[PDB]
């Protein structure tokens, strides 16, 4: 029968690891680096695009940074198509919570839900896991500014600063060196870009290679604004910090 | 070899190895004998024990007032199949007010066993059955194999060393068929037949199991001191 | 008589590769060259009609397909996979959009739906990925003109211009030199014909080339008059004669 | 290699080896035949007497479908019964909807499509029987033979099982020597002879002859078993021809 | 018993010169018993305004439903939904409950941000669209509102005149209905400013 | 409605009035109640217009698929498919159908299927509201093995009376002749049949 | 090497089960040919009855799908009949739902879409057949559309299928290179059948008796197969000129 | 409602009034009852308004997909078949009464369809509350071999009969002409015989007439930067 052709995606190795999760993580390690840095007055999301071509229409392009609601955004590392399936599920979960309680979804609850979906693919159903790692940047009135990451295992953890994708070992050492707790958004912007600039496999870091975003409680009259940076705005912040 | 992993695979010579392995479970099972005349039909079964502290595994199951079987192989599979026979006998009674024909009972078992040999996931039944009965066309004896093959016979035997009892019946054919209106002499011939399949062990009081059905005789099982008469 | 393939046939290998997606991309590489170029006032998509026999009527086989009145698609790779994707793309434009909002979907969202269907073939039980890469050109009121590529993985990228299939590496280099942000539609059609001539071996004419545009509204092609807001389809497939005219000024 | 381990897999030849292995089970089975006559059909089969303990005339192999179709088969006997059970359901639903009894060609395709369906998936095994069947309908007599692949054709004469080559040779003589046709009573006699001649391939164990027939004149177009005097007349004719 | 007149209430919308107005009463009752005098019936999703009369549980449910749908629309489309598109979404959503409908009388009002064109529309409970040039009425005093609008209205009114007309249409219609009144709100909507005014009316 | 089918020597003839009513308003005065389910198997429809069309459409589908697989169906087979639908959906249908067809073997055959879903093979059949008024007339004037001209006159006179007395029947008398020669459509207008 | 057992991609981007299904197509060793006239579409196929015990009237690879559509199959008969029954069902369902007769090209597309599904879904095998659909369509006129195990389909001016397809194909190609038209310029279908048989004789290099051939003809509003005597009349006319 | 369809020499014409009502109230004075199913297949609707819109849009959507699938222009009989099977399934509960007309490669066609799923063929048809007034006109003035100009005239006269004599119908006459080998021409408000007279008085109020309690700006913009 069909048993012959079953890869068995949801089993333990003799060492107690989940084969497909480990191999999905290996896939993610080749994806473009994404960095999240949390400050006292905001969060920065920086990410490197993978496909440098002069003919790629950058201003209408979105492979790394996605919006989940007005308060929460994600940076993607891995298969973009897999990530979009999960993103649309997360967008719906946020609106289901808003419809039910008439309050915006707390960041951790959204993260847990997505992480639980990923977990399900590792324990049952016989399907391959999602080859995606997320950095969640968000705000709510309980914990304020929060950074989380989730990976194909469905495990999630909270961070002050974190990287996913390529060269995370190198990136996490550099963040651990220069990060401080009293840091601000403008300083975190500079740290995020400097870290990518050193870890990048490219010859130089340019505006056409980056997606950039900030979540600030520096909107008019104590609200929270999500800014997805336009190409020209990324070019300006690269000159300002002194990388180009 | 490579073609015995499941029941859905033919070998290159057109054989179904899982069915043949299920057939092997019957040969490991304890011997049971069936035989009949024109008036009565008899089952004789050698029951097997685990050790001296244990009971002897029951070999004979009643299906209706006019029909029942003896088993050899996996007992749980005999329970499944006998329960199916009980229901089919019962359906015939409730819906048609009709005692189920023994030939038709065989046809139903055949078709039930067959479905397990052609579909993936399932396994063949690991048991052989000797069905006796008395219906509107007199006494009957059937042999069921889990390949699906069902055979109407004057006499037969299945299980370990069953070839000895089967040869005896093949010689005795002309004698025991004529034992009409005499249940005790027909049982004697069955007990003498099953004795040809014995080695080392002999027929004791809690070892032997006999059943009979006939013209004015419901299907009744004899165990214990009820079979001491025939030892 | 059971579908017992409830498990993924595309899985991660030790190196992190999804083998079936890579192999689907290899099938796309073998497929005939197709391209797309975006102008200021339009988009052009084009491909070679590789005829399997001269007895076959290549007009009946449409490699360039209308999805909505303002969106068109072309492919490289396995034609049958493309044909069923076009059927599903047309249907999903209605079911998940037009029947809800009373208007056709914008290019990016129709692309997103096609992408979703192709992603599901990359993860669902008992299926292989689609062996095609699509180029989807379209127009909508708020986004303007656009051109998207969609791969077997489900991943999609917006392009100013690109090519896929057989001679895509060479064709992409040719387009990098010629493309600018001030191109008119006629200039893009001219560049499309030049780019496509390099990858074609045999005959090069209107009967062996399939080319369509997303351009101005065509009220003559609408089929009815009396509703001012309905101005006609922006998708138009160029005729065999219309291609040959531009090949003389080539 | 590995192409023969799973049903519905094409080998590099373009063959389904599992179906070809099912044919081997059919070739292993007892001989069964079919003869088309003037106004009907005759079916016959070799039943091997494994033991004296087998009750004569009781283990009936030929099966009726509806009231007008006969079916006989060689190979795995339970697989044949499963197919006839399906045939009966197909014939019942046809008669339920359309009133008329199922035509023989219509019935032939119902079995054919069902057998062919068991070569489409790895989750099922092909049928281990070749089935000879037919009867009388509104358009006259029809004889068919259906293989494990789902392949079937119409026949003047048909044979399958271990004695098929011997039988096929004898059927070919009848076709050449009777172009105007063979009568129903003649076909019963000839069927007995052919099973007796085909028994040289299974000659170790003695056997039991079983014949059935549908004929417009002799049975009113209904399937009946050949019994008593007419059976013994056919056995005597067969016994005379071998000696 | 009749779900459309348990709670009571009204909505009216009008077009003017480069503007629209939408207005509603504030009553929520259980038949004769007045319960709340703060139950607003006009909601907004970006620049598109939706008034809903009828059964109050469905008014609340549909507000929550269209907030949900317009939020997802905006995330995917990367722009706010327009009045013409929202009208179709309301119709679709109502008709999908054809044989178990929401007992409501919705009213869409707004200005298309691209064309600048004033737009209003009304619906029955199963989603039939009435896309009027002049005005739309809804609720337990719809007969009364039709009469007021049909006499008081004239086309191309300036925002501050249109305010007076719609307010007098609502107030006088509400005073001839037992289940409407108890306060009133009027939105005056222009291309990039929206003024909201609470009206002083008789509290019986 | 007044409908009838009559077997004669060369085959069968189906006849019908042309009136559809919503209460006492005549919704359609030129209705065609004689409908083709196969080349030479036709039916007369009475009762609900929607129900009889739905049934007739399904029967035409079933017989087209029968023909693809098994060749030309018998008139009995067509009547059986009508029956199966009318009987099994008796609670939800208001359909009184007469099935008429021509084989070369069986010649002309008529089957009537009333409300219950029962089948009745007959030499001729009458049905519809207007048939009540012509039971007497049809019983007295019907003969077996009539000629084509005699059968046309028999139907014309019969439906003329059914029309005269029944308000639910009226308009033109349509007929369909089914013989070895083929399929002939006949029409008869009020000025012709009223003066009979 | 389980990428060769089910319909998944090999490293080369190939579907080996689809390729092996194409090889099953020629297992019957029968050659078919289809051409178009002015008013008609003719399809001919070799008929081989090797066994004397066979009833030759039941041995056929041409099928009447609907009144208007005919189908010839190159491939084993069980798969041929599977395809035939489905096409018949599809054609009938189309008429019921949409109120007009299913066009030849649309049925071809439908059957090709079904064939595509078997190349993408693992549990279903491809059918080892090539389906040549013929009609005189009420919109497009004389029509030949052909489907294969890959799910590919296309319209044809004329076509050929089988072991010796290339020899028949080139013979037809060379004729249409001379005449410079997409069809056989001939009024009667009888002469179009004579053309089809003549050009098969020339291409294959074999003579035919009445029992060696099998002919199908599509005209406006019907498709029918010729009897052995109707073919004999065709063979006599060829020999006499 | 009053809706009609009239066949002519080279095509078909349909017409309708523009009133929708609930009870004795006129809900809409300029209703659009001519629905486009495909470019050259249009239909006039009567009955429950939401149902007629929903049923035409659904079948129009599926007709468009069918047209793309088959590479053929849609046929009126296909729209007819799909409409009747859908309506029959819902046993009259979808209250759509339609006059379906069009041109396709087969020719010009005119059908009616009722809520329970029965269809009828004719040269002239009417439906809705004003169908008796319209059918009276059609039965008095219809002939064989009408020209385009004569058929438009007859159709609009039949709608006018409904407008004037039936309280369920009113306002304006909408027409759509579908001629063979031509684009279908939709003539919205073809006749306008019911313009309201000037009012005697202007009811524009002096500014400040209405008493206000509170004013406030409503934030319609998104959350701002900085
Ligand atoms: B006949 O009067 O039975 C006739 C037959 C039908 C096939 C046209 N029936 C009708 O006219 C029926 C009503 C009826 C009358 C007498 C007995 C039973 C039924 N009318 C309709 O079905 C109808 C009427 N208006 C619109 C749609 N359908
Ligand atoms: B006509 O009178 O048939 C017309 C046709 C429709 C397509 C505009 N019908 C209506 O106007 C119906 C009448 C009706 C009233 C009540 C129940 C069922 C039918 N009116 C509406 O559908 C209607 C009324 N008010 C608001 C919305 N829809
Ligand atoms: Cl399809
Ligand atoms: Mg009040
Ligand atoms: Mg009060
Ligand atoms: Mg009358
Ligand atoms: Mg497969």
């Amino acid at each position: 029968g069909s048993r012959r052709y079953d890869s068995r995606t949801t089993i333990f190795s003799p060492e107690g690891r989940l084969y497909q999760v480990e191999y999905a993580l290996e896939s993610i390690s080749h994806a473009g680096t994404a960095i999240g840095i949390m400050a006292s007055d905001g969060i920065v999301l920086a990410a490197e695009r993978k496909v440098t071509s002069t003919l790629l229409e950058q201003d209408t392009s979105t492979e790394k940074l996605y919006k989940l609601n007005d308060k929460i955004a994600v940076a993607v590392a891995g298969l973009t198509a897999d990530a979009e399936i999960l993103i649309n599920t997360a967008r719906i979960h946020a609106q289901n919570y808003l419809k039910t309680y008439n309050e915006d979804i707390p960041v951790e609850i959204l993260v847990r839900r997505l992480s639980d979906i990923k977990q399900g693919y590792t324990q049952h159903g016989g399907l391959r896991p999602f080859g995606v790692s997320f950095i969640y940047a968000g705000y709510d009135d309980r914990y304020g500014y929060q950074l989380y990451t989730s990976n194909p295992s469905g495990n999630y953890t909270g961070w002050k600063a974190i990287s996913v994708g390529a060269n995370t070992s190198a990136a996490q050492t550099l963040l651990q060196m220069d990060y401080k707790d009293d840091m601000k958004v403008d300083d975190a912007i500079e740290l995020a870009l400097k870290t990518l600039s050193k870890t990048t496999d490219s010859s130089a870091l340019t505006y056409d290679r980056l997606e950039f975003a900030t979540i600030r409680k520096g909107a008019n009259d104590g609200e929270v604004y999500q800014k997805i940076f336009k190409p020209q705005e990324i070019k300006d912040i690269l000159v300002k910090t002194g990388i180009t | 070899n490579n073609y015995d992993g499941d029941t859905v695979t033919f070998s290159p010579t057109g054989r179904l190895f899982q069915v043949e392995y299920a057939l092997e479970a019957i040969k490991q099972g304890s011997v049971t004998v069936g035989l009949r005349s024109n008036t009565h039909a008899v089952l004789v079964a050698l029951k097997r024990n685990a050790d001296e502290l244990s009971s002897y595994q029951k070999k004979i199951i009643k299906c209706d007032e006019h029909m029942g079987l003896s088993l050899a192989g996996l007992a749980p599979d005999a329970r499944v199949l006998s329960n199916y026979l009980r229901q089919q006998c019962n359906y015939s009674s409730l819906v048609f007010n009709r005692k189920l024909a023994v030939e038709r009972a065989g046809h139903l078992l055949c078709d039930k066993a067959q479905k397990n040999t052609q579909s993936y996931g399932g396994r063949p039944y690991g048991v052989g059955l000797l069905i006796i009965g008395y219906d509107k066309s007199g006494a009957h004896l059937l042999e069921f194999q889990p390949s699906g093959n069902v055979t109407e016979l004057y006499g037969t035997a299945i299980g370990a060393r069953s070839q000895g009892a089967k040869t005896y019946l093949e010689r005795t054919l002309d004698t025991f068929i004529k034992i009409d209106g005499n249940p005790d002499e027909l049982i004697k011939a069955g007990v003498e037949a099953i004795s040809q399949s014995l080695r080392d062990e002999s027929l004791t009081v809690d070892n032997l199991s006999i059943a009979i059905v006939g013209k004015d005789t419901p299907f009744t099982i004899y165990d214990g001191e009820a079979v001491a008469k025939y030892i | 008589m059971t579908d017992r393939y409830s498990f993924s046939l595309t899985t991660f290998s030790p190196s992190g590769k999804l083998g079936q997606i890579d192999y689907a991309l290899t099938a796309v590489k073998q497929g005939v060259t197709s391209l797309g170029i975006k102008a200021t006032n339009g988009v052009v998509i084009a491909t070679e009609k590789k005829s399997s026999s001269p007895l076959a009527m290549s007009e009946t086989l449409s490699k360039v397909s209308l999805l909505t009145p303002d969106i068109g698609a072309v492919y490289s790779g396995m034609g049958p996979d493309y044909r069923v994707l076009v059927d599903k793309s047309r249907k999903v434009a209605h079911t998940s959009y037009k029947r809800i909002y009373g208007e056709y979907p914008p290019t990016k969202l129709l692309v997103s739906e096609v992408a979703k269907i192709m992603q599901e073939a990359t993860q669902s039980g008992g299926v292989r990925p689609f062996g095609v890469s699509l180029l989807i050109a379209g127009h909508d009121e708020f986004n303007g003109f656009s051109l998207y590529q969609v791969d077997p993985s489900g991943s999609y990228f917006p392009w100013k211009a690109t090519a896929i299939g057989k001679g895509s590496v060479a064709a992409k280099t040719f387009l990098e030199k010629r493309w600018n942000d001030e191109l008119e539609l006629e200039d893009a059609i001219h560049i499309a014909l030049l780019t496509l001539k390099e990858s074609v071996e045999g005959e090069f004419n209107g009967d062996t080339i399939e080319l369509a545009i997303i351009g101005d509204e065509n009220p003559d092609l609408l089929g009815y008059t009396g509703i001012p807001t309905d101005k006609g389809p922006r998708f138009r497939k160029l005729t065999s004669q219309e291609i040959n005219d531009r090949l003389e000024a080539l | 290699t590995g192409y023969d381990l799973s049903n519905s897999v094409f080998s590099p030849d373009g063959r389904n080896f599992q179906v070809e292995y099912a044919v081997k089970a059919v070739e292993n089975g007892t001989t069964s035949i079919g003869i088309k006559c003037n106004d009907g059909v005759v079916f016959a089969v070799e039943k091997l007497i494994t033991s004296k303990l087998l009750v004569p005339q009781k283990n009936v192999k030929i099966q009726v479908v509806d009231r007008h179709i006969g079916c006989v088969y060689s190979g795995l006997i339970p697989d044949g019964r499963h197919l006839v059970n399906r045939g009966r359901e197909e014939a019942a639903s046809f008669k339920k909807l359309y009133k008329t009894p199922i035509p023989i060609p219509a019935f032939a395709d119902r079995l054919g499509q069902y057998v062919q369906a068991h070569t489409l998936y790895n989750s099922v095994r092909p049928f281990g029987v070749s089935t000879i069947f037919g009867g009388v309908d509104k358009n006259g007599a029809h004889l068919y033979m259906l293989e494990p692949s789902g392949s079937y054709w119409g026949y003047k004469g048909a044979a399958t099982g271990k004695g098929r080559q011997s039988a096929k040779a004898e059927l070919e003589k009848l076709v050449d020597h009777h172009p105007e046709g063979l009568s129903a009573r003649e076909a019963v006699k000839q069927a007995a002879k052919i099973i007796y001649l085909a028994h040289e391939d299974n000659k170790e164990k003695d056997f039991e002859l079983e014949i059935s027939w549908c004929s417009l004149s002799e049975t009113n177009g209904l399937h009946k078993f050949v019994k008593g005097d007419l059976l013994q007349e056919a056995i005597d004719f067969a016994q005379k021809e071998i000696n | 018993s009749d779900p459309s007149s348990i709670n009571g209430g009204i909505v009216v919308a009008m077009t003017g010169k480069d503007c629209v107005a939408i207005a509603c009463d504030l009553r929520l009752g259980s038949q004769s018993l007045g319960v709340s005098n703060k139950f607003e019936k006009i909601f907004h999703y970006g620049h598109v305004f939706l008034g809903i009369t009828g059964l109050a549980t469905d008014v609340t449910t549909l507000n929550e439903m269209f907030r949900y749908k317009t939020n997802l629309y905006k995330l995917k489309e990367e722009r706010a939904i327009e009045p013409e598109t929202f009208t179709q979404l309301v119709s679709s959503s109502l008709y999908e409950r054809r044989f178990g409908p929401y007992f409501v009388g919705p009213v869409v009002a707004g200005i298309n941000s691209k064309s600048g064109k004033p737009f209003i529309a009304g619906f029955d409970l199963i989603g039939c669209i009435d896309e009027a040039k002049d005005f739309i009425v809804s609720g337990t005093a719809s007969d009364q509102l039709f009469g007021m609008c049909e006499s008081l209205y004239e086309p191309n009114l300036e925002p501050e005149d249109l305010f007076e007309t719609i307010s007098q249409a609502l107030l006088n219609a509400a005073d001839r209905d037992a289940l409407s009144g108890w306060g009133a709100v009027v939105y005056i909507i222009k291309k990039d400013e929206v003024v909201k005014r609470y009206l002083k009316m008789r509290q019986d | 409605t007044s409908i009838m089918a009559v077997t004669f020597k060369d085959g069968v003839i189906l006849g019908a009035d042309s009136r559809t009513t919503t209460g006492a308003y005549i919704a359609n005065r030129v209705t065609d109640k004689l409908t083709r389910v196969h080349d030479k198997i036709w039916c007369c429809r009475s009762g609900s217009a929607a129900d009889t069309q739905a049934i007739a459409d399904i029967v035409q589908y079933h017989l087209e698929l029968y023909t693809s697989q098994y060749g030309t169906p018998s008139t009995e087979t067509a009547a059986s498919v009508f029956k199966e639908l009318c009987y099994e959906n008796k609670d939800n249908l208001t359909a009184g159908i007469i099935v008429a067809g021509y084989d070369d073997k069986n010649k002309g055959e008529v089957y009537t299927i009333p409300l219950g879903g029962s089948v009745h093979k007959l030499p001729y059949a009458i049905a519809g509201s207007g048939s009540t008024f012509i039971y007497g007339y049809c019983d007295k004037n019907f003969r077996e093995n009539m000629s084509k001209e005699e059968t046309v006159d028999f139907i014309k006179h019969s439906l003329s009376q059914a029309i005269k007395w029944d308000g639910s029947s009226g308009g033109v008398i349509r007929m369909v002749v089914l013989t070895a020669a083929g399929v002939e459509r006949l029409i008869f207008y009020p000025d012709e049949y009223e003066q009979l | 090497g389980y990428d060769r057992h089910i319909t998944i991609f090999s490293p080369e981007g190939r579907l080996y089960q689809v390729e092996y299904a194409f090889k099953a197509t020629n297992q019957t060793n029968i050659n078919s040919l289809a051409v178009r006239g002015k008013d008609c579409t003719v399809v001919i196929s070799q008929k081989k009855v090797p066994d004397k015990l066979l009833d030759p009237t039941t041995v056929s690879y041409i099928f009447c799908i609907s009144r208007t559509i005919g189908m010839v199959v190159n491939g084993p008969i069980p798969d041929a009949r599977n395809a035939a029954l489905r096409a018949k069902a599809e054609a009938a369902e189309f008429r019921y739902k949409y109120g007009y007769d299913m066009p030849c090209d649309v049925l071809a597309k439908r059957m090709a879409n079904l064939s595509q599904i078997y190349t993408q879904r693992a549990y279903m095998r491809p059918l080892g057949v090539i389906l040549t659909f013929v009609s005189v369509d009420e919109e497009l006129g004389p029509s030949i559309y052909k489907t294969d195990p890959a799910g590919y389909y296309v319209g044809y001016k004329a076509t050929a299928t089988g072991p010796k397809q290339q020899e028949i194909t080139t013979n037809l190609e060379n004729h249409f290179k001379k005449s410079k038209i997409d069809h056989i310029n001939e009024e009667s279908w009888e002469k179009v059948v004579e053309f089809a048989i003549t050009h098969m004789i020339d291409a294959l290099g074999t003579e035919f008796s009445k029992n060696d051939l099998e002919v199908g003809v599509a005209t406006k509003d019907k498709f029918f197969t010729l009897s052995a005597e109707n073919i004999e009349e065709r063979l006599v006319a060829i020999a006499e000129q | 409602t009053t809706i009609v369809g009239v066949k002519f020499n080279n095509g078909v014409v349909i017409a309708a009034d523009t009133r929708s009502t609930q009870g004795p109230i006129v809900a809409d004075k300029n209703c659009a009852k001519l629905h486009r199913i495909s470019p050259k297949i249009w239909c006039a609707a009567a009955g429950t308004a939401a149902d007629t819109e929903a049923v035409t849009q659904l079948i129009g959507s599926n007709i468009e997909l069918h047209s793309l699938y088959t590479s053929r222009e849609p046929r009126v009989v296909s729209a007819l078949q799909m409409l009747k099977q859908h309506l029959f399934k819902y046993q009259g509960h979808i209250g759509a009464y339609l006059i379906v007309a069009g041109v396709d490669p087969t020719g010009s066609h005119l059908f009616s369809i009722h809520a329970h799923g029965s269809t009828d063929v004719g040269y002239y048809l009417s439906l809705g509350s004003g169908s008796l007034a319209a059918m009276a006109v059609l039965e008095s003035h219809w002939k064989q071999d009408l020209t385009k100009e004569e058929a438009i005239k007859l159709a609009s006269d039949a709608i006018q009969a409904g407008i004037w004599n039936d309280l369920g119908s009113g306002s304006n006459v909408d027409v759509c002409v579908m001629e063979i080998g031509k684009d279908a021409e939709y003539l919205r408000n073809y006749l306008t015989p019911n313009v309201r007279e000037e009012k005697q008085k202007s009811y524009k109020f002096p500014r400040g007439t209405t008493a206000v309690l509170k004013e406030s700006i409503v934030n319609i913009c998104d959350i701002q930067e900085e």
